[PDB]
């Protein structure tokens, strides 16, 4: 209905409730692995925030995996960075991490932290 | 907070 | 770290994305049962939402049923109206639903809503 | 959207 009332903070308390389930391991059902580090996670926060998790978790196979392996080529703190952004809109983007993180949002397909960190190195040249 | 949106 | 920046609209996009994967039954893993009616949710959805599933799913029993009863006395509209309200931030509150709103909102201990619900009645009065 | 939270 177009008379319905909306709570400003509904959407912020849900996804700081996801992260606290994902802090305490708690129905957390994939781990992502980045080379030599594990990231355990939800797939469907996954999927909410990311182009390439949202097609990998609707394929009718990889839907049933529990373990993701990515591309060797991704850097483990850039996924790290991504992973806490899709979980708290927060994102630690630094300059010794930008490419890395600009490197791997476009991996995952997030378009948003893609754009902001072309505008922050274009600033720096 | 409530609002209308 | 205190040096992150923050994408305004990324908690509101998580949950709408949450919803639709909701409508399109994908990744939902559990059925809520409110008398003659079922509701398809994802767990962690709802524990971030209310404090009686957060209860139910941190319960090392409880949390492995795909199936949750609720009490016969709650009504199946009320529900789904909270429901949606989980996945929107939306609340479709009106004269002919109120009481059903609060009494379900106390149930699933929803203080936001339970505290909208009193102010619209108090103003009533 | 960016922010300064
Ligand atoms: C096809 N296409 C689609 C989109 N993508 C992207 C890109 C980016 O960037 N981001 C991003 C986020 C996020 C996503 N998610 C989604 C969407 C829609 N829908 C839904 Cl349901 C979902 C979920 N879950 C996504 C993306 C891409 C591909
Ligand atoms: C114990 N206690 C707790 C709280 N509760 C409530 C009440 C209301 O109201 N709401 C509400 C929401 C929501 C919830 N969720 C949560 C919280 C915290 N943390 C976490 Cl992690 C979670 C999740 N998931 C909850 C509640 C109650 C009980
Ligand atoms: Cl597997
Ligand atoms: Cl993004
Ligand atoms: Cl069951
Ligand atoms: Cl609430």
């Amino acid at each position: 209905a177009d008379s319905c009332i909306q709570f400003t903070r509904h959407a912020s308390d849900v996804l700081l409730n996801l992260n606290r389930l994902r802090s305490r391991d708690i129905l957390t059902d994939v781990v992502i692995v980045v080379s030599r580090e594990q990231f355990r996670a939800h797939k469907t926060v996954l999927m909410a925030c990311s182009g390439l998790f949202y097609s990998i978790f609707t394929d009718q196979l990889k839907c049933n995996l529990s373990v993701i392996n990515l591309d060797p080529e991704i850097n483990p703190e850039g996924f790290c960075i991504l992973l806490d952004f899709m979980y708290t809109s927060r994102l630690n983007l630094r300059e010794g991490n930008i490419m890395a993180v600009m490197a791997t949002a476009m991996y995952l397909q997030m378009e948003h932290v893609v754009d902001t960190c072309r505008k922050f190195i274009k600033a720096s040249e | 907070a409530w609002v209308i949106p």
